[PDB]
């Protein structure tokens, strides 16, 4: 499973683009709190691997070999902020709910 | 029965009166003023008291919001220069999870940065609406040039360090004076084994004494700030007694003597309001005492104009009660005075809960309304005057506002 | 003249008149004396000042 | 051709240099600075200063502005504390309707309510790019806390002040300060007569003394300002002589022994006692800024937050030592040398010895050659120094402070 | 010929709104910048007039003859100003040409 979850990785096809897996989700209300919530280093970094992805995209190229992001080293970071975005818009539901 | 005062091997105070009022309050008091930063953190202490409804290790905001307004409780936080005091009233069915609440707040709090960072903006409306009016500041400047570095520092943020407060101060200041040996907890309407064992759950995680804080030093001096108002507000004091002292009850007698606000909904109501008139001002007598440290003085508004002379009548008036002219009868009214606002200040519930509190922090005992009385009854008129001559010669400190044209300083005063 | 030495600028003003940047340099809603301040926020009741 | 000073019989003093430069200087100067407003008034000299290119009575704000780019020449101002200086130059051709100009701005202003409602905007702009630098905040607080009721209004306005400057305080500062006895017509470039001619169309009609302004009172204290700034600015001054005094010579020839600025790019018995004990970065000079009634002579320092204390402590302890007569000839030599090149290269450019004549005329109504200055600042001898010293010492200071101040000192403690 | 204009006022009628002359001037460029000059008080004052004529017309109502202007009482409050608003307006306009 893990073996075929690189290989899945490499099939995707962002890492090409230098990008991370949460550079890739898409920017619901959930995905903006969660951005907005991020550190000052972070979000600058992030918005750098978005820009650099579309001018790659723009020229129909890719990143060289070297310069890709190894599934193992992909940071989820924006997972642990999402993580609570969720929980909180979840318990603000329940509440209304009940 | 009366208040119970169980102190425990952490540190901790815990005093409880079960009255059995339909509404009962629980408070929290902490020596964590605004005196126990450093020029490194100021207006840290601001934060913190704007920070009660964050989300909290225990709790997260919604609930600590929603489930206190669920049950229509109250919780608010008070700060003087010394001491914070986080306080939750509600109806006696629900204050397991007011405790739940405010324990939660006092003891485990996380301090997350886009909570903080969206919260500076709250703390620069808190303060314009505090400094609406001259009282605040002209106090805060009063202060600022009296002492040097611990009571000088301000109880709002100043200009520069909004936007620079971050978690880690605030982290910081938690940590090093929210620990359970500068730490009272008291309830009106609970039962004190309640107390006894909501102070386990929390309150056991810091049971250090905490980061002191230095010891506050007179620096004298006199600020002026052309403002406008047409009404110079003008605070003239010096140096006074620490609460402790006995001298301390002196001044809180020369102060009911000299005139501390009027009692009616406007004249002759102060050896100072007496001292000729044919204008419209208004003239009291300031004190505010510290656990180290005092401040007595005379507090001014006047007219731009007559400012000056009406600041050297007070300042007259407080010599003539330095010279020893004063009468055994204003005596005997100023301590009537000053025992019936005493008694009137704990007659309500919440002040009752702030006066136990204080009191446990400060000296650890309560002290029942009657052993004051008979303390106060202690000042005797001698006492007084040397009180007035303290004040009469220590340096002064003078914060002015307004059109200060003819408004005296203090090689003049 | 003489006497600015180095400090002449800083004890002049000179309004260009005809011949960094300025760095881009609110309202709320609406006495007694000498109480020492206390100031006291809440979660439910607004804040207030108890000069 | 020495200036030909003459004072009308009005006062206005008339002051000529016929350079037969290409390009000429013509300025006006009027004891008007923002001494002489009270606290109904502050900030109303900072609006005359930014109100020169107003409608005036024989010439609208367009035409002004338009005329002096027109010919390319420039119109200025310059205000002290005491004095305020309007400034024209450009070609000889072009001079005449320059005085037109400069003449019709001093003498017959409007003030125009609309004009000066628009105006308030570039006061507070002004302000703001004024206090961009630590130096301007310190030397106002530091004027604020040192005196009373004269030196201590700022040269800018305050902010509550900003929206309530109207018409009629404008046009009651120019009645009571803008009058010929205050007033000296300064040319270099032009012909002595010509400024006489200006002098009786314009300059001539307002002649009265003016109102007396009140005499400036020290008080002493201390202002801080804490604002987190990476430095530590700090001065610290007393009382010293006033304009027209040898005690003023005395008190030059202190700051140039004690320092008065590099002579060398990136880089003084201060400097040396500071560096001695101090590896940090810092800047320590002398402030004198001396008023014909009232002088304030002190230290300035800028420092690490952390050495501010020390480093104040040991430029404190170095003058300490000038008032012990710790001091050596040769030192005294140099400073008289320094302050005299300093003298000549001031007057060495043509608005320098515009502003000097001006200054000169309006302070003594008469012109003291350069040489002549260098003879009495000869005068000033080591004792004399030492003896400047000693009042700075003793007098009771007035310290302005910004910066992180939690290692800053007091005065009772320095 | 005063009794021409007063006969034209009547006529007119801007008078029966309680409207003096300059009220009713159009809001060109030029006069609107006059009307800018007008000290406050002109201004509030210029603004109730004009507001209560409106609303007089909404009915179709005139006011009650006695409040109506008088052709010597009416004041030019903005003419003093628009002139000086036209002068300088020429005067730019020459110095385009120059």
């Amino acid at each position: 499973l893990d073996g075929f979850r690189k290989w899945y990785y490499n099939a995707a096809g962002f890492n090409k683009l230098g990008l991370m897996r949460d550079d890739t989700l898409h920017e619901t209300e959930d995905v903006k709190e969660a951005i907005r919530r991020l550190p000052e280093d972070l979000y600058n970094d992030r918005m750098f691997r978005i820009k650099r992805a579309l001018d790659l995209t723009m020229r129909h190229q890719i990143l060289p070999k070297d310069q890709w992001t190894k599934y193992e080293e992909d940071k989820f970071y924006l997972e642990p902020y999402l993580k609570e975005v969720i929980r909180e818009r979840k318990e603000r539901e329940e509440w209304a709910k009940k | 029965q009366d208040l119970e005062f169980t102190k425990l091997p952490n540190g901790l105070v815990i005093a409880s009166l079960e009255n059995y009022a339909p509404l009962s309050r629980i408070g929290l008091f902490v020596k964590a003023g605004s005196r126990y930063e450093d020029s490194n953190n100021l207006g840290t202490s601001h934060l913190l008291r704007l920070a009660s409804s964050l989300t909290t290790k225990g709790a997260s905001s919604f609930k600590i919001t929603r489930g206190i307004e669920a049950v229509g409780g109250k919780l608010s936080v008070t700060a003087t220069r010394e001491n914070m005091a986080y306080t939750v009233e509600g109806i006696r069915s629900d204050i397991e999870i007011l405790m739940e609440f405010l324990l939660n707040v006092t003891t485990a709090p996380e301090f997350r940065r886009w909570e903080v960072a969206a919260l500076r903006s709250q703390l620069k409306i808190d303060k314009a609406v505090a400094f609406q009016n001259s009282q605040t500041r002209i106090i805060e400047n009063l202060h600022d040039v009296a002492y040097k570095n611990a009571l000088a520092n301000p109880l709002y943020c100043p200009d520069y360090r909004m936007g620079k407060i971050t978690s880690e101060e605030l982290h910081y200041f938690v940590q090093n004076h929210f620990t359970s040996a500068r730490m009272a907890l008291v309830g009106l309407g609970v039962s004190h084994s309640v107390l006894k064992q909501v102070a386990e759950q929390f309150l056991n995680m810091r049971g250090g004494l905490g980061l002191a804080g230095a010891k506050a030093k007179y620096r004298g001096g006199e600020i002026r700030e052309q403002n406008g108002d047409n009404l110079v507000h003008a605070a003239i004091v010096a140096e006074s007694a620490a609460i402790g002292n006995a001298e301390a009850n002196a001044f809180s007698v020369l102060q009911h003597l000299l005139g501390a606000g009027p009692h009616i909904k406007n004249n002759t109501t102060s050896l100072l309001s007496q001292s000729g008139s044919h204008q419209p001002f208004d003239v009291s007598a300031f004190n505010a005492s510290y656990s180290d440290s005092g401040l007595f003085g005379i507090y001014t508004i006047s007219q731009a104009a007559a400012a000056g002379e009406v600041i050297n009548a007070a300042y007259n008036q407080v010599k003539a009660v330095a010279q020893g002219n004063l009468s055994s009868a204003d005596v005997q009214a100023a301590k009537n005075k000053l025992k019936a606002g005493y008694l009137m200040s704990v007659e309500t519930s919440e002040g009752f809960l702030s006066e136990i509190g204080s009191q446990a922090l400060a000296a650890g005992s309560y002290m029942p309304p009657s052993t004051v009385l008979q303390q106060i009854d202690s000042v005797a008129d001698a006492d007084v005057v040397k009180a007035a001559k303290k004040f009469v010669s220590g340096k002064k400190s003078m914060a002015a506002s307004g059109n200060l044209g003819h408004t005296p300083f203090l090689d003049e005063l | 003249a003489a006497r600015s030495g180095p400090f002449a600028p800083v004890l002049s003003a000179t309004s260009r008149g005809v011949a960094g940047a300025v760095p881009a340099a609110p309202v709320l809603d609406v006495q007694a004396a000498a109480r020492p301040l206390v100031a006291t926020v809440g979660l439910n009741v607004p804040a207030s000042v108890r000069f």
